[PDB]
RNA sequence: ACUAUUCCAAAAGUUAAACUUAACAUGGACUAGCAAUUUCGGUUGGGGUGACCUCGGAGUACAAAAAACCCUCCGAGUGAUUUUAAUCUAGACAAACCAGUCAAAAUAACCCAUCACUUAUUGAUCCAAAAU
RNA sequence: CUGACCGUGCAAAGGUAGCAUAAUCACUUGUUCUCCAAAUAAGGACUUGUAUGAAUGGCCACACGAGGGUUUUACUGUCUCUU
RNA sequence: GACGAGCUACCCAUGAGCAGUUUAAAAGAACCAACUCAUCUAUGUGGCAAAAUAGUGAGAAGACUUGUAGGUAGAGGUGAAAAGCCUAACGAGCCUGGUGAUAGCUGGUUGUCCGAGAAAGAAUUUUAGUUCAACCUUAAAAAUACCCCAAAAAUUCCA
């Protein structure tokens, strides 16, 4: 049987409809010069593009 | 061999996104420009990057005025 | 002179802001800033 | 659990680095005892630490 | 790993009511001389040498975009003065991926801005730390 | 013309004997002399030795060499020039 | 992991060989046959021969030549030291096994008919390779799209 890639499983979330969800990058460091709004919107989630979502789907 | 040195700068695609007569929506980008080529008119907001946008739903219209200003208006 | 990165801490004991200062300056930065917890402006002092 | 124990050796004892197998052999010394049952003096080259247990086994 | 050391242990002695010695063999770390594994960029009017590698602005690139050359001018990895950017709901620009801009309006509490021509002036993962 | 001598900078100390266009000299086919009717080679000297040097030795040296070069004589199908 | 010093390199043990001539005592010097080497020239160039033959040349009592019995091997040995030799090619032998090592390269990939039909956007220890756009193809649906004049800012838009 196939082995799913854990690298995808940890940081991505698949819904029942097949929609993929990921966290916005850039919040980790160097926030001193960054606007609070930027960080605020980087703390939220975002849906992956269908092309890449399919690739992540094949790995799950 | 070349003493002089310079880099290349990717374009930010400055210009006018919408045209007169077109039906736009509130919050839509009208014209992205450097400094002021044109000025904001009625129902049109100004940005920090000097990019004009539409305040409310309506139609874009360009109007020139001489007292030498160019205003963009949105008519609901 | 140099550049020193510090934080602005309310008397509540938790810094809500992070800013910079000149190394030429010595005395800690003391500035009024809005506090979201108590929901009002409080005096903030410079901390590491 | 002493004779011929072959382990692995590391530098900082945290390895992102090379791991090199290392050999370990027990210490050998002479221990003279006396068996009254067999009426014979015996010589054991066996494990040192084990003798400490034998002393507690009497 | 091998050839020589510094210490604590194995093995022996010493005093008072905690300290000194190494003949053979064998250990734990440790200090030197020996040995063991690989790496050895790209762009390039061949290669090497030299130069260059990311970013911003003004021409090449005539009235919305974008567009190269080892074409051509200047600028940055910041500098300083005062007030201070609190929470989130629409809707758009740009965009292969990833990173970047504008923002009506609602609520809580008051009632960002100037220079370095205007913009530049930075860094995506995993791993560490003043402490959450 | 040259500089026994003097002054000065620098360095740990600044090439002594001897040798030298050399298995070393770029300029170079250095200049002069010998050798030849003609000598970028060879030999003998001169020395501004690009870039000799005293045990990675320096300078010479009888004898020795299937080593590397130069000049007369002798003798030859090497050659004129082949049969 | 093993096989190899019957080739060759060195060494151990045990044997053998090296005319003649001039000469003062001289296994002493020089010349010169055997034997041991391969200086030059020529021939030979799928050969007589995968190291030759002919002329010539060196050593030839010495650090000499040679028989037999032995020793030293590849994370090495040996080497009067050339990066040489170790069974005709050694910058590190050969055999077997790992092994169908790895090759983004190069050389290759077989019957018929029909429809449609590609030459460059940014990145990459990247340029002879990849990942999604710029295209394309199959099978279905919901839309509409273009050539686009004057209202306006070669075009960007729209009857």
């Amino acid at each position: 049987k196939r082995k799913t890639v854990k690298a995808v499983i940890y940081r991505f979330l698949r819904l029942h409809s097949g929609l993929w969800l990921r966290r916005k990058a850039g919040y980790k460091k160097k926030l001193w010069k960054k606007t609070a709004a930027r960080k605020r919107r980087l703390r939220e989630f975002v849906f992956c593009n269908k092309t890449q979502s399919k690739l992540l789907d094949k790995m799950t | 061999s070349s003493k002089n040195l310079g880099g290349k700068s990717p374009g930010k695609r400055f210009g006018i996104k919408k045209m007169e007569g077109h039906y736009v929506h509130a919050g839509n980008i009208l014209a992205t420009q450097r400094h002021f080529r044109w000025h904001p008119g009625a129902h049109v907001g100004l940005g920090k990057n000097k990019c004009l946008y539409a305040l409310e739903e309506g139609v874009v219209r360009y109007t020139k005025e001489v007292y030498y200003k160019t205003f963009v208006h949105v008519v609901p | 002179s140099k550049t020193i990165l510090v934080k602005m801490m309310s008397q509540a004991g938790t810094g809500f802001s992070f800013n910079t200062k000149r190394s030429r300056l010595r005395e800690k930065l003391t500035l009024l800033h809005y506090d979201p917890v108590v929901k009002k402006k409080v005096l903030f002092v410079e901390q590491k | 659990g002493e004779g011929w124990v072959l382990g692995h050796r590391y530098v900082n004892n945290d390895k992102l680095s090379k791991r090199v197998r290392k050999v370990w052999k027990p210490q050998l010394f002479q221990r003279e005892l006396y068996s009254e049952i067999l009426d014979k003096r015996f010589t054991v080259t066996v494990t040192m630490r084990t003798l400490d247990l034998i002393d507690q086994a009497c």
